[PDB]
């Protein structure tokens, strides 16, 4: 929270700082912790967004004057982006599948683990596609359809 | 079957601007189809956009104008129908167009005399055909009107015995003794193995036969002597032409010839197409133009020197002025240097294609107002000999001198000094026809005349065919078409 | 093709925001890694008295990764904007009305000395056309080309 | 490059060392005229106005006001081996030499062009020298030293 305050002050245009990915992940990550502490409860909500903080590594390493050459900068950028988005998608699938469908009164709950979801996303991105594990809820299928558009191209381009 | 030569028309427009500044930007605005634009804030655009709204059309004349003289018909058309009739074509065994006509000399032959008009659109021009005298006398409003060898072989240009090039070349010291005032200095950036612009089309209009000998303007070329001799073969028959080898970028050369006492200073380039870089094109023309503006004299500053320069890329027009408000989106016809007549790009002549199709006689009305009066018979002679053969004087040849010319008037003093402040343009127009038979068709007004705060800039812009009730300030110039006077004091 | 067509955007578009009580300068011309590094190393040296002028670059080619890293290292005192000095919109974007001076760097190791001089002359003409009272410092490669700058209407050598 | 022996001895020169003049002329207004006056042998406004018109030079006739422009300090070198300053060659007080020259001849000394191996006990025959810019007041001198100077023009001459 304090680090977010310092970034807010140093910004030039507050509107376009507010509409930023790091600000958004802070907004969707920080307040629920205080809410849970007040309510004496908890909920595995949009916690998977914590993997989106891995993007700032390539910039803070340049701030620390560690990365100076183009090849290393490009390699770190590619690795960070790939790993971060992979883990975020896996977390979203985990939440949606383990929770259920709100309009179905939570009766489609399929028991999955985070490692199994990571395996599922890897198999989907690789375009191999076994039938051992797959999404079975409506929200999971919808997100899988929308992720197939982008993740496949990202995997085809970044890994080589 | 019309061929539109771009170089000939461009050089003719420039040469016509030499006689009267702003004429090129007035004529190039008569062939672009534009609608009326009204703005509220009081700037010079407010009057310039009203001026540019006009175009030039043509249509036949009603039977009400059969037995009447051209000045009377023109005055009637103006006052009643709010139309400006500039010229007519005289139907005969072969067609012939008269620019402006003195009374008695030509009565309307009634044989479907085709008149040329300047108006907002063809709908207003249609009034002239439907005009019924008995019916429409009462209707005041324009609306509701409904049903030694001295001359050329053809005797149209001045001529002289051929002179070799070495007899006209000057030097920097030599040019100092010669006193030149009201001349024309031409700056050319050409060189060997470069595209050959036709310099005959520039000086030939300036040597028309309707000018008296003493009224001719001296012409001085400033450029590479190697390039000039490549086309001196077509120039050595004209009187009062000189050459000063050097470079127009040299401030020393521009002082040898009295550049602060001139009428125009034309700037041209010949190798503009060879350059592949978009930005580096027009480097010479823009830099040479700015050089003159920064020079100092003991008229005390180079800003007031009248200059015209051609451009190959019209987006560079922003660099020609300092006090302008440059914008890379406004069209060339609206920027300040074009509105003032100090710039000319060939892209403004693209509109002449469509204008020729709808009425073929336009291309022959222009090209005689612009060119000195070249006839197809003369063009045959140049095709074979390419030397502009001269001839003797006969009464038929001396009768071709009598044709109107383009001149610029001044309201400061003279017969029209009284109307300088009263402010009725219609009164000046009506008086001009009935007294001296000159046709006024525009105002060349100071850029900062409307502002209350006094200023020092002397830039002006063109207002084409102002309304009848237009107001006149004493500090402005009038465009006119003046009759040739056979006798005149020297 | 859709993925490529979307996301084709300029990340360095924008406009400079003036700060009350602080000067700034505009640097344009031959912008490259070595030139920028040398210029910054000499401009921000500690032997000079305490200075707080900002440096605003303006080039029409997007910087590469290591130049971006250099700008990140000089984060709080250097800014970059993409544009052309022959464009009045860009000149107004970089707030050249209140700039204290404009510096034009040259390419000493150029193939043709004359073309570089002509380009610099064009840049100077454009800047003086937009604002005829700014101070300009430029580098010339050949002596006979320097005389052309003496004929610009607004070029005052008595002033700086 | 600034540490190499050929550059430190004045036997080499590259244009890449002149790139620092961009930031030097911004902070101080009149440096560029000081350099050009010191280096090009005259950058007065009279030359600037004239060079804009003709881009050349013209001969003239000498006049008493014209011949008054021939009073400009020039760059020159001096040797402590022989002359009025020979006494200070072995002495070794740079400040004393500076004051004596300025008071007497109005000569400004602003450097020492010292032999490279003058600080070594062992003898040598190398004749390479390097530049020392503005040494402190308490600087030791040796007889094999050359001092940079600015000397006034003298109207009379032996000729
Ligand atoms: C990205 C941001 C804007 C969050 C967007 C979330 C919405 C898309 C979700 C969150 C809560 C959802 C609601 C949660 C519960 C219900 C009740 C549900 O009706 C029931 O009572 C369930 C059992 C039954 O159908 O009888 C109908 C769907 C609805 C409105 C859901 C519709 C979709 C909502 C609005
Ligand atoms: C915009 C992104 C971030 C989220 C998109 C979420 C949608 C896919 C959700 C939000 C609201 C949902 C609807 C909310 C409630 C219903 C009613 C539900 O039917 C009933 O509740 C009773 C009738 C039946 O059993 O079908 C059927 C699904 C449906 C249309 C849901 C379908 C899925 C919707 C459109
Ligand atoms: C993409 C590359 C970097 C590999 C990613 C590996 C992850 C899929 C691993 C790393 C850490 C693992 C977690 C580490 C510890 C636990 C707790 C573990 O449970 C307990 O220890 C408590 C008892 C229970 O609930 O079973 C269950 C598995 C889980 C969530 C693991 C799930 C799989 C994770 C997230
Ligand atoms: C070097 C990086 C990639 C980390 C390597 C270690 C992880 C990939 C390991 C550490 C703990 C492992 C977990 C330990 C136990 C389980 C429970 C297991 O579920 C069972 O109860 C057994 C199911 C079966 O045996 O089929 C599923 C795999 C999982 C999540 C494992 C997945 C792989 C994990 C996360
Ligand atoms: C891209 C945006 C507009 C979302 C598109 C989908 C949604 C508009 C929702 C609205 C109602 C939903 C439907 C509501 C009910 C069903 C029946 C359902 O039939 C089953 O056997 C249930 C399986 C399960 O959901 O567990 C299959 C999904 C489907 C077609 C849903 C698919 C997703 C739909 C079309
Ligand atoms: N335990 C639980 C409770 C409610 C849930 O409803 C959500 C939902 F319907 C939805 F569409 C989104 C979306 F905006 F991300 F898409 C969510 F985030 C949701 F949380 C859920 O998924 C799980
Ligand atoms: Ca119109
Ligand atoms: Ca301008
Ligand atoms: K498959
Ligand atoms: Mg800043």
């Amino acid at each position: 929270l304090l680090y977010f305050g310092l970034r807010f002050i140093a910004a030039n245009d507050k509107l376009w700082f507010w509409l930023e990915v790091n600000s958004v992940v802070d907004f969707f990550t920080v307040p629920p912790v205080f809410v849970s502490v007040y309510l004496n409860r908890s909920w595995l909500g949009l916690r998977f967004l914590r993997a989106l903080r891995l993007i700032q590594f390539s910039e803070i390493l340049q701030f620390l004057n560690i990365l100076k050459t183009s090849n290393s900068i490009k390699l770190v950028n590619l690795l960070s982006i790939f790993i971060s988005t992979w883990l975020t998608a896996a977390g979203f699938i985990h939440l949606v599948e383990n929770s259920g469908d709100p309009w179905e009164n939570f009766q489609n709950n399929q028991a999955l683990t985070y490692w199994e979801c990571v395996y599922l996303l890897m198999v989907t991105m690789s375009t191999v596609g076994y039938g051992d594990v797959y999404a079975k809820t409506t929200l999971g299928r919808l997100f899988m359809v929308f992720f197939i558009l982008g993740g496949l191209a990202m995997f085809a381009s970044y890994v080589p | 079957d019309d061929a539109i030569c771009l170089a000939e028309l461009k050089l003719g427009f420039i040469a016509q601007s030499c006689l009267a500044q702003g004429l090129s930007t007035m004529l190039a605005n008569l062939f672009s189809m534009r609608s009326f634009i009204k703005i509220e804030e009081d700037t010079w655009q407010k009057y310039y956009l009203e001026g540019v709204s006009n175009e030039m059309y043509t249509e036949y004349l009603s039977s009400a104008f059969v037995g009447l003289s051209f000045p009377t018909v023109c005055e009637l058309c103006f006052v009643k129908l709010k139309l400006l009739m500039i010229a007519i074509e005289y139907k005969s065994a072969n067609r012939e167009s008269r620019i402006l006509i003195n009374p008695g000399n030509h009565l309307k032959i009634q044989e479907g005399t085709l008149g040329f008009f300047i108006a907002s659109d063809a709908k207003e021009v249609k009034r002239a055909f439907f005009y019924c005298k008995a019916c429409h006398d009462d209707i005041t409003d324009p609306k509701r009107i409904k049903k030694v060898k001295k001359y050329d072989s053809t005797g149209m240009f001045h001529w002289c015995a051929p002179k070799e090039i070495e007899k006209v070349i000057l030097t920097r010291s030599e040019a100092a003794m010669t006193v030149l005032s009201g001349h024309v200095v031409v700056c050319i950036f050409g060189d060997v193995s470069s595209a050959l612009i036709g310099l005959r089309n520039l000086v030939m209009p300036l040597r028309a036969s309707n000018f008296h000998y003493h009224e001719l303007k001296h012409i001085v070329f400033v450029g590479s002597i190697e390039y000039l001799k490549r086309e001196w073969e077509t120039l050595h028959n004209f009187p009062k032409v000189s050459i000063l080898p050097g470079t127009p970028l040299s401030r020393a050369d521009l002082r040898a010839v009295n550049i602060n006492l001139c009428d125009m200073c034309v700037i041209l380039s010949a190798n503009q197409n060879n350059i592949d870089d978009t930005s580096l094109q027009d480097k010479e023309c823009i830099l040479a133009s700015l050089n003159i503006k920064s020079m100092q004299f003991d008229i005390t500053t180079g800003v007031n020197i009248p200059i015209i320069t051609e451009l190959v890329n019209d987006t560079n027009v922003q660099f020609l002025d300092q006090d302008d408000d440059d914008d890379p989106d406004t069209e060339l016809y609206l920027t300040q240097p074009f509105a003032c007549g100090t710039a000319f790009a060939v892209s403004v002549l693209d509109s002449l294609m469509s204008a020729t199709y709808f009425n073929d006689n336009i291309l022959t009305l222009i090209r005689t107002l612009v060119t000195g009066g070249a006839t197809p018979e003369l063009e045959a002679l140049i095709a074979e000999e390419n030397a502009l053969r001269g001839g003797y004087s006969t009464p038929q040849t001396l009768a071709n001198r009598d044709r109107c010319r383009v001149a610029q008037l001044a309201l400061l003093d003279g017969p029209f000094a009284d109307l300088g402040d009263g402010g009725c343009y219609g009164d000046l127009f009506c008086k001009a026809l009935k007294t001296y038979n000159m046709l006024c068709f525009g105002i060349y007004r100071l850029r900062d005349a409307h502002l209350s705060t006094p200023s020092q800039c002397t830039k002006r812009y063109v207002i084409t065919n102002p309304p009848y009730e237009f107001e006149l300030v004493p500090t402005d110039l009038i465009f006119c078409l003046m009759q040739f006077d056979h006798n005149a004091g020297q | 093709e859709i993925i490529e067509l979307i996301g084709n955007r300029k990340k360095y578009g924008g406009s400079y925001s003036a700060v009350s009580g602080r000067k700034h300068i505009v640097v344009c011309g031959h912008i490259t890694l070595e030139s920028v590094s040398n210029f910054l190393k000499d401009f921000l040296h500690k032997d000079r008295d305490d200075v707080n002028v900002e440096i605003v670059f303006l080039h029409n080619i997007s910087p590469n990764l290591e130049l971006e890293a250099l700008f990140k290292r000089h984060f709080t005192q250097v800014e970059f904007y993409q544009g052309s000095v022959l464009n009045p919109h860009d000149l107004a974007r970089v707030k050249i009305e209140s700039a204290d001076a404009c510096l034009i760097l040259a390419n000493k190791y150029c193939a043709d000395p004359d073309a570089e001089d002509a380009s610099n002359i064009m840049r100077v003409i454009s800047i003086k056309n937009y604002h005829p009272k700014i101070r300009i410092i430029t580098q010339m490669l050949q002596y006979h080309n320097k005389a052309h700058l003496l004929n610009i209407p607004s070029w005052n050598w008595k002033e700086g």
